[PDB]
């Protein structure tokens, strides 16, 4: 199941940018 | 005797059997094979997110 | 006759060892069995029932246009029997 | 039958005119208004050619009236008697194998035999030199 | 039980501290579900990359485990510090005890040649690790000779 | 039942052995005995398990493809009943 | 994908390009000698008019492990013979229970049309005594 | 086999190349002695071209043992295969004709059972119309 | 004319050009595709170089005449099954006959020449102790 902590995930800690320097904003 | 089961063994081979030839167990399977590597035997990420990191390079700027 | 009763014997058990080792996929067959069964005895009868079913729906959707479009020639016919009296 | 592009049974079927090959509908279509090429032959194909393949719904009824019996019968007469024809030939060709090696296997028994008699007869030539 | 189980793969699965995953790795050692303590440590390995978790790891497969995997595990850390070396992830001393663990572990098993093998091919793939050649000596003083 | 009473069938049964069997029966059951064997040691390990993936790839394929023609079936009735319902 | 005949994957698929349906080369070449005709439109169809289809070498293992007696470790040729003699009984089990329930439906159809025409009667007869 | 000029069986069998038939020795070199040419293609055949087929040393044993009983037994395995694979065949068609018939008269039954039940409602509205 | 291979009278009769002899294609395939050579001759042999004979008209004519006019008798699906049987029956028989003979003359053979052997060595060891 996927009831626990519903709200939290990883990806929110991930910062987008370090994957690919150049991402365009 | 032996020498011609073999061969009747290849020729029931070749005529119709031809056409229808966990981490650990893959990794030994790879290890088989071998006679990045992470996204090949690990199945999704931090090694990934490192090396992908590590390739760039940040733009020069001049010291002020 | 000795020899060959003996022969027939060890190939006898020999083949029952085969088969012994072949044993390892029974998983996959009654999967198949399971996946067959629920195809043949479920899946395709509904199958062709529903189509029987549209079938029979459709030709009825067939009558009752004809009949509402034969209402209204009904009506014209009425109309022009009775002006030619 | 398989898609050729994607190895799956095709959820729509198209045949190819130019390759005479089954492929996936959307799979098909999108290749050629990409490309305007056979995806096997790379022949020029136009989406009008392309043939699409009805699924019959009297298939799925003469499936149902073949017994499930039939369909769980894993077997097929076609592929019974192929079987029993590669088993023929296969036997034919040990039969075949068998003989050629008993009548090699009878010439070298006889010139072993050949062979063994001389040894025999120069070693009690020797015994007899050795005795006198 | 489930309930427990569901709630270490949410925690773990947000990346938490070492002690979340020997955490559930007590749980799964406490349900005896030896199976569950090779997936976590399959990705522990992963988020957790320290060669203090690989060692874990086989010392986890020796006790609660065969052969067979405790060798497959050996071969999965060193496969991955010889193709991540270029990443510079783990120290010098981190793969010395790594390759120092393997080969000790393959001369309790009686097969000296593959630990032999195991030095002369480490030492050749990181030539720069003096500590990785003091183990050699350290091993070779023991179960070699004299020359 | 009557169809097996008046037409010739293979009779497999002939193939038992007993001592009382002429040695050309027994040298036939021997020589299918070891077809059997050669081809259970040599040839079915390799392929069986590959045999059985594959008729259950194209099984569970068909059935998926059926249990959607299913569906698209009831859609069609549904909306036909529905046609029916705007004349 | 099975031939629109046997419901049995074909060994030799074949497209009728009257019908866009697959089937079997053998059986369908078979029944256009002896109708001249498409088997499920009824169209005229001629042998060369049949589109064969190209089978990818997937579709040979598809077609060597499906319906196969090499699935079962029972694999003989007393096995062989045995399974045949099943399958053709099978089939003559299916042909006699075919025939069985044609004879019933027609029965029961003729029944149904001839209550069908008697309505009929009634009705106008009704509407005829109604309109005097 | 036979000579495709005398329609016998040849004494001395010789393959032409160019049609790939078979012919009686003497015949084919006086054709082509005759004509230069193949009797078959009427293309240019030389007696060099001409292949002679030795008679294998079994097929000479054989030859003399084709007077035997097995061989005048007319069901070589091939041959009872084939047999069997049209018995097949014509078995598939006649029971595909037979379900094709079943389904046209399954739909004809529900046809009539609904133009029955129409017709049956008309009447009972003209009925309650006359009596009241 | 016989296959040399199954002393059968051919279906599909082909040449080979190396032996000049004619096989079932078949059987002189599968035996190429295994060893790569002419199953007499021994002589390297490829597919391709296979001669396929064109049978005549009046040979299809009589293959077909010949099996139709004499199956006929017993054409039913149970007496070729039957026949089928009993011929697989036969062959089995002769492939044991064979084998059993292959195996006793391998014994045979294996003690006359470990008789040839020991009479080779007793016989220099009295050459020895005659030259001393």
């Amino acid at each position: 199941t996927d009831q626990i902590a519903k709200n939290v995930k990883l990806d929110d800690f991930i910062p987008k940018r370090q994957s690919n320097f150049e991402l365009s904003v | 005797l032996g020498d011609v089961d073999k061969f009747y063994s290849r020729i029931r081979w070749n005529n119709q059997f031809s056409y229808m030839a966990s981490l650990l167990m893959r990794y030994d399977t790879y290890r088989k094979e071998s006679s990045a590597f992470v996204n090949k035997i690990f199945q999704p990420l931090i090694v990934n997110r490192y090396e992908k990191l590590l390739s760039q390079r940040p733009e020069w700027h001049a010291p002020w | 006759t000795e020899v060959l009763l003996e022969s027939i014997q060890s190939k006898v058990e020999s083949i029952e060892q085969l088969q012994r080792k072949l044993q390892h996929v029974q998983p996959l067959e009654q999967q198949n069995n399971e996946m067959c069964s629920t195809l043949c005895h479920h899946s395709l009868p509904a199958l062709i029932e529903g189509q029987r079913k549209y079938y029979a729906d459709y030709y009825a959707y067939r009558q009752e246009i004809r009949s509402l479009e034969g209402r209204r020639k009904r009506l014209q016919a009425m109309l022009n029997s009775s002006s030619s009296i | 039958m398989l898609c050729a592009i994607s190895g799956k049974v095709p959820r729509r079927p198209v045949l190819s005119p130019k390759s005479r090959t089954i492929f996936e509908k959307s799979l098909l279509e999108q290749y050629v208004k990409d490309t305007g090429n056979d995806p096997i032959t790379n022949e020029p194909l136009s989406i009008e050619e392309i043939v699409e393949i009805v699924p019959s719904a009297q298939q799925a009824s003469l499936t149902e009236s073949t017994n499930s019996a039939t369909l769980k019968a894993n077997y097929s007469i076609p592929n019974l008697l192929t079987s029993l024809q590669n088993e023929w030939d296969a036997i034919m060709l040990e039969n075949f194998k068998l003989r050629s090696t008993l009548d090699s296997l009878t010439k070298k028994l006889s010139t072993v035999m050949y062979e063994r008699d001389a040894a025999k007869l120069v070693a009690a030539q020797l015994l007899m030199e050795k005795n006198e | 039980v489930e309930i427990v189980r569901s709630l270490y793969t949410k925690w773990c699965s947000l990346e938490p501290g070492v002690n979340a995953w020997n955490s559930f790795v007590d749980f799964e050692i406490r349900q005896k579900n030896w199976n569950g303590v090779r997936e976590i440590y399959s990705k522990y390995v992963m988020a957790h990359p320290q060669m203090q978790t690989w060692l874990k790891w086989v010392r986890f497969e020796n006790r609660h485990g065969n052969t067979e995997f405790t060798r497959s595990v050996y071969s999965l850390a060193i496969d991955t510090v010889a193709n991540l070396q270029n990443l510079q992830i783990w120290s010098d001393m981190e793969v010395a005890k790594l390759v120092n663990s393997f080969a000790h572990w393959e001369a309790a098993q009686q097969e000296y040649e593959r630990s032999s093998a195991l030095y002369q091919i480490a030492i050749e793939k990181w030539p720069s690790n003096q500590l990785l050649k003091a183990g050699l000596l350290d091993f070779e003083k023991q179960f070699g000779d004299i020359n | 039942e009557e169809y097996r009473r008046k037409y010739p069938r293979i009779d497999t049964s002939r193939y038992i052995p007993n001592e009382s069997s002429e040695v050309s029966l027994l040298g036939i059951v021997d020589s299918y005995l070891k077809h059997q064997e050669i081809v259970l040691d040599t040839l079915l390990p390799q392929t069986v398990s590959n045999q059985w993936r594959i008729n259950n790839d194209y099984i569970r394929q068909t059935c998926t493809i059926v249990e959607e023609m299913n569906i698209q079936q009831r859609k069609q009735i549904n909306d036909l009943e529905i046609y029916r319902k705007r004349l």
